[PDB]
RNA sequence: GUCAAGGAUGCUGGCAUAAUGGUUAUAUGCCGCCCGUCUUGAAACACGGACCAAGGAGUCUAACGUCUAUGCGAGUGUUUG
RNA sequence: UUGAAUGAAGAGCUUUUAGUGGGCCAUUUUUGGUAAGCAGAACUGGCGAUGCGGGAUGAACCGAACGUAGAGUUAAGGUGC
RNA sequence: GGGUUGAUAUGAUGCCCUGACGAGUAGGCAGGCGUGGAGGUCAGUGACGAAGCCUAGACCGUAAGGUCGGGUCGAACGGCC
């Protein structure tokens, strides 16, 4: 359990994909503003894709929070993990992608001992 | 190549973007253009007035 | 203009030092409301006298109700209108129970038959024809016959449903 | 934080305007006028009904 | 060819005002102009020396300099997006006093007199000008003035 | 502390005195509105009895609502609308009727609907849409204290004194009316009437002088 | 839609903090922000504003300028406050005894002030010995005496110092600068 | 003391997982012309573009202008040596 | 009530520099022409640079100018399908 | 536009209160995302698997992008100033 937070409203859950990224393979989905002079997306015609603008900004009380209600703090070892000793209801640890299987064991054990939430307690688990 | 020669379209709009400014009148205007015979006298009348005021004040 | 309203409008032409107590010109105006009534008063006094709104005043405006609103009356209406290609005078006759209903019938009649808008039309006179045989038009002299009755053939009944189960009859 | 409306919310209509209680008690907005008996002049009536 | 001379498009405007041609009457020369006097510019076309430009006719300015036969007038001229001060050496045949300023100084004298009278009393004076207020309530009598007018007229032609 | 309890008791006593002042002022205002209305009615009756006609006093106050939007306005009526503080559609202001404002209204006639507000619609406008201008910052009125803090030097202590200075165009009408932020009205709740808005009210549209019919429209927009 | 009579989202055009990363100047701005907020003396607002100023807006105030300011009637025992640098002046041969509260003093200025029995003060010692700015005299150096201000507003008949690299004969003293060659300006 | 007075609390039920929700494919309703570019005007019956990966275009220098930061301040610049 | 009304969004000032220097349309006034989706001027408002609702469709017309949403109400236009 | 220092409270390029506003080409300015290499630092990650690459699996950010899980892989590579 985390701190009590307001209900998280995201205001645009859909990814802002680039124009014609569905149409050409050279055009990746990473968002680029269309700066063309005759561009319908830039001119905002009805029926075209929405562009990212600041009105879609998340509520500051519920910003950066995961659905559990925690901000994710990236953790590489036990010394990174114990920064969240007094912040267990606010921050959840998340073990980095390059940590060993044998070091994830001691990170997870110490986080269980401290009450710190881990958002990926299943990476590199021998089953 | 034939084209537009002259128009005063948009000129009043551009003129009023930063306003039409009145020339900011001052006390003690410049004596540029005022009569030189008046100016030469007025220098001495001012000098004597300031001399007499300093004598009466000290 | 749901029904018209007749107003007396009395105006003065503002008193000056040389002439105090001016002459108080008065009209009968058919209008929707007092705003249009005062506007039409000034429109017609600018046609009759040297006065406008700036150099005059409205001293009074009173609605004139019908004296007998449930007595069926024959009205002679003298009217001047602007056609597309001139100005003409007409005299029409309207059978109705009140002057404002007669003038509404006149305005619908003129807009229908002569395509004349409200702006084109001046109501010069509405006067009740006090006795029959001074009534001049056949379309109103029809109804002034003794013991008049007429039927209404081909009654069309308005249905509230989109489907009927009876093949309806137009008797009446 | 929130604009409560007088013309609803009699608590705010009494926070503003302490006379609202006296107005509602004496009814003061449904008060009868004195029945005077003024009759208009014949010149006014015949100008009004004049053709 | 375009013509843009000093007295171009001044045909009717330096013209000499029918049955008032000829000599300039002496009160024009007998008026006294001091520095700070506000003056209207209207060019006398009979006097050709010291004429203003055709821009400056109708314009009103403040006298800054007084010479033998002329005065110097400051006219603000709208040039582009600002005004510029224009100093004009105009002979006194093209210059007369501004009656707006004359009645303004009579208003100043009247205001001073009314404030002195209200200080002789103890009452306020309220000495600003006010606009044309809406008219107050009237009772228009009908004695001798019975409201009597008929309707619009028919269309007769009288050609 | 005990001194703080003394200041609290002093503040509540001052608040009761201010409320007694406001209550007696509102009672006096109601009495003079009632007597002025009865006096005009009896003046009309008395003139009709004497055979004369009582010409009512010309209206000292208009309420002006901008009914036309932002684009395609000529510069002179645009400047007059900005000087009457009608900078968006369905903004209303009270305007003192003199000759120096009647020729403003004649200039902005195709873009506003104006008329003569009654006491009821003035009261409902200031009660519901009434906002102040305090450090320019558009403060909602909601309390007689913020009207006393800004218009109290002109003798206005409450929202009813503020209404009184509008309906009777007082000596400090300009200061009271400029304290009032322009009323952000809604669209009318039963429509405008009038299939097309931008003809005159005489011609079957909405704009122009709408003399005593502005109360119906403004109460629909309020 | 709003018919805007002004520019929307327009910044005030004034510095609200110094552009410097000087931690001691940020500390002085912190102190005079407190003293501008909590004292309601106008001196602290003026000094807080002047702490934001740039190097061309903080010209050096000479000790001769300070002494001329103390030569005013009844200003001889005031505290001269210079939000900026106080520089020396060897042209003045008699410096009085006074208290000067400045950001920086040059070594010659500090020596000249303390040689005459004076006292050189930082703006926080001024804040503890005159928190409402009592008995103070703010002095400012000359801004239009900068060399860059000579060339500002250059045009015909302005007399405003052409942007030039080498100065002499053959360097802009010819057609356009005398009646004989062409015209005069 | 209470209150409807400077912003929702009380009571109850079901579920406690794919049930709500997310992603995703599809279907339906309505909308949606191909981008870049020159142009007064581009979907143009204007031009470039078959597709993809990598490469690919305001850089550095000499001398300066405004502004800003810093050091010292009638001085200042150690670095030719 | 210090010399009319209304407004004032802070007022005044300085430095520096980008782009631009092909325009076009509409009401009204206009010149050349028989006239033009022609060529040229005046004032304004637009399009360019601008989406939205309407005119089926359209750069300019009408209404209205646009952060992300909810509810209400309308504008211009409409209400047989 | 303001409030907030004698534990503000140790985030005062902070926290908070209040009101208004938000279109945009060319253009200007600001705040940020990413890349190769350098100084410092985390006594950072790593053959118990670094980087890469694949992934209609998950999370965060309006977005630039960041993070994680699985597969493949085999020697190095990140966070912050
Ligand atoms: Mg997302
Ligand atoms: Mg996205
Ligand atoms: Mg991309
Ligand atoms: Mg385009
Ligand atoms: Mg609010
Ligand atoms: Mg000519
Ligand atoms: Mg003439
Ligand atoms: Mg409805
Ligand atoms: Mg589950
Ligand atoms: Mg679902
Ligand atoms: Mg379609
Ligand atoms: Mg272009
Ligand atoms: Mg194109
Ligand atoms: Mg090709
Ligand atoms: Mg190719
Ligand atoms: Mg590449
Ligand atoms: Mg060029
Ligand atoms: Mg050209
Ligand atoms: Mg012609
Ligand atoms: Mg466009
Ligand atoms: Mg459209
Ligand atoms: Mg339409
Ligand atoms: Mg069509
Ligand atoms: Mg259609
Ligand atoms: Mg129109
Ligand atoms: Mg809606
Ligand atoms: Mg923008
Ligand atoms: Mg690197
Ligand atoms: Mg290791
Ligand atoms: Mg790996
Ligand atoms: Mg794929
Ligand atoms: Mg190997
Ligand atoms: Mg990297």
């Amino acid at each position: 359990a985390s701190l009590p937070h307001p209900k998280i409203v995201k205001k645009h859950t859909k990814k802002f994909k680039r124009h014609h990224s569905d149409r050409y393979h050279r055009v990746a989905e990473n968002w680029r503003k269309q700066k063309g002079i005759d561009s319908v997306v830039r001119r905002r015609f009805r029926g075209n894709i929405s562009q990212p603008k600041i009105g879609y900004g998340s509520n500051k009380k519920t910003k950066f929070l995961s659905p559990s209600g925690h901000k994710t703090f990236l953790v590489a070892n036990v010394k990174d993990l114990e920064t969240l000793t007094m912040h267990t209801k606010t921050y959840a640890a998340e073990i980095a992608h390059n940590i060993s299987a044998k070091n994830r064991v001691v990170i997870l054990a110490r986080a269980k001992a401290l009450g710190i939430k881990v958002t990926n307690p299943k990476g590199r688990l021998a089953l | 190549a034939k084209s537009k020669n002259h128009t005063a379209h948009n000129q009043t709009r551009k003129a009023h973007r930063n306003g039409i400014k009145k020339p900011k009148t001052y006390k003690y205007p410049s004596l540029k253009g005022v009569d030189p015979k008046f100016r030469r006298n007025h220098k001495h009348a001012l000098h004597g007035t300031a001399k007499a005021l300093a004598a009466a004040k000290k | 203009m749901a029904h018209f309203k007749e107003y007396q409008v009395i105006g003065r032409r503002l008193p000056t030092e040389s002439v105090p107590e001016p002459k108080l010109f008065r009209m009968r105006i058919f209008a929707s409301n007092e705003v249009i009534a005062k506007s039409r008063y000034w429109y017609f006094l600018q046609k009759l006298h040297k006065v406008k709104k700036a150099s005059g005043e409205i001293v009074s405006i009173n609605q004139i109700n019908e004296a007998h609103p449930t007595k069926v009356k024959n009205f002679g209406v003298w009217v001047r209108y602007d056609s597309r290609s001139g100005t003409h005078n007409m005299y029409k006759e309207i059978r109705d129970v009140s002057r404002v209903a007669a003038v509404e019938t006149l305005y619908q009649d003129m807009a229908a038959r002569h395509r004349a808008r409200f702006r084109s039309i001046h109501i010069l006179k509405v006067a009740e024809i006090e006795k029959t045989a001074d009534v001049k038009r056949q379309y109103v002299k029809q109804f002034l016959t003794k013991d008049l009755k007429f039927p209404l053939p081909h009654r069309v009944q308005k249905s509230t449903k989109t489907f009927s189960y009876k093949r309806p009859s137009t008797f009446y | 934080v929130l604009k409560k409306n007088p013309l609803k919310n009699k608590q705010v209509l009494l926070r503003l305007n302490p006379y609202a209680k006296v107005f509602a008690a004496e009814k003061l907005g449904s008060k009868k006028a004195e029945k005077t008996g003024t009759k208009p002049a014949a010149v006014f009536t015949e100008t009004l009904k004049h053709d | 060819g375009k013509s843009h001379g000093y007295r171009s498009r001044t045909r009717y405007m330096f013209q000499r005002d029918f049955r008032k041609h000829g000599a300039v009457h002496l009160s024009t020369y007998l008026k006294v102009y001091k520095v700070g006097d506000i003056v209207d510019i209207k060019a006398n076309g009979s006097i050709q020396k010291g004429m203003p430009h055709k821009f400056y006719q109708g314009k009103t300015g403040v006298v800054y300099n007084v010479t033998k036969s002329s005065v110097g007038v400051i006219i603000n001229k709208m040039v582009g997006n600002r005004y510029l001060e224009k100093r004009l050496n105009l002979r006194v045949e093209h210059i007369k006093h501004s009656k707006c300023r004359q009645e303004f100084l009579e208003r100043v004298k009247a205001n001073a007199a009314k404030r002195a009278e209200a200080k002789a009393q103890g009452v306020a004076v309220q000495l600003k000008r006010q606009p044309a207020q809406p008219r107050e309530s009237r009772i228009v009598s009908t004695e001798g003035n019975v409201p009597q007018t008929l309707a619009p007229v028919p269309y007769e032609t009288f050609i | 502390a005990e001194q703080v309890a003394a200041e609290r008791a002093a503040r509540k006593a001052a608040n009761k005195e201010k409320r007694a002042i406001i209550l007696e002022r509102n009672a006096a205002y109601q009495k003079e509105y009632e007597t002025a209305e009865r006096n005009i009615i009896q003046a009309k009756r008395d003139a009709k009895a004497a055979g004369s006609y009582y010409v009512e006093a010309q209206h000292k106050l208009v309420f002006v609502v901008r009914i036309k939007g932002i684009n395609k306005i000529p510069p002179k009526p645009r400047k007059v609308l900005q000087l009457l503080r009608l900078t968006r559609i369905n903004s209303g202001t009270f305007v003192k009727v003199t000759k120096a404002t009647l020729e403003l209204l004649k200039l902005i006639e195709p873009y506003v609907a104006y008329g003569y507000p009654s006491y009821s619609t003035i009261r409902q406008l200031v009660y519901k849409r009434g906002f102040g201008k305090i450090n320019k910052q558009r403060v909602p009125l909601s309390d007689n204290a913020i009207i006393e803090a800004n218009l109290g030097k002109y003798g206005i202590l409450s929202i009813d004194d503020l209404i009184h200075e509008i309906i009777t165009v007082g000596p400090h009408f300009k200061q009271a009316n400029n304290f009032l932020w322009p009323f952000k009205l809604s669209n009318p709740s039963g429509g405008w009437g009038v299939p097309r808005k931008f003809k005159h009210f005489i011609q079957g549209g909405s704009f122009g002088n709408r003399e005593e019919f502005i109360n119906k429209l403004v109460k629909s927009m309020n | 839609g709003i018919d805007h009579t002004s520019k929307q989202h327009k910044r005030s055009g004034h510095r609200t903090a110094p552009k410097s990363d000087n931690v001691y100047l940020k500390l002085l701005v912190k102190l005079y922000t407190f003293l501008a907020r909590r004292t309601d003396a106008p001196f602290n607002k003026v000094v807080l504003k002047a702490l934001f100023l740039s190097k061309i807006n903080r010209p050096p105030v000479s000790v001769s300028r300070i002494a001329r300011a103390l030569k005013q009637e009844g200003a001889a025992n005031k505290t001269v406050v210079v939000v900026g640098t106080v520089t020396d002046d060897a042209r003045i041969f008699e410096f009085p005894k006074t208290t000067v509260a400045a950001l920086r003093f040059t070594a010659g200025a500090r020596a000249k002030i303390v040689k005459a029995g004076g006292e050189c003060i930082t703006l926080d010692q001024l804040a503890v010995r005159a928190p409402k700015g009592q008995n103070t005299l703010i002095l400012r150096g000359p801004r239009n005496s900068r060399e860059a201000v000579r060339h500002f507003g250059m045009g015909p008949h302005k007399g405003k110092a052409p942007r030039i690299l080498s100065t002499g004969r053959k360097f802009e003293r010819a057609r356009g600068r005398r009646r004989s060659k062409g015209f005069k300006v």
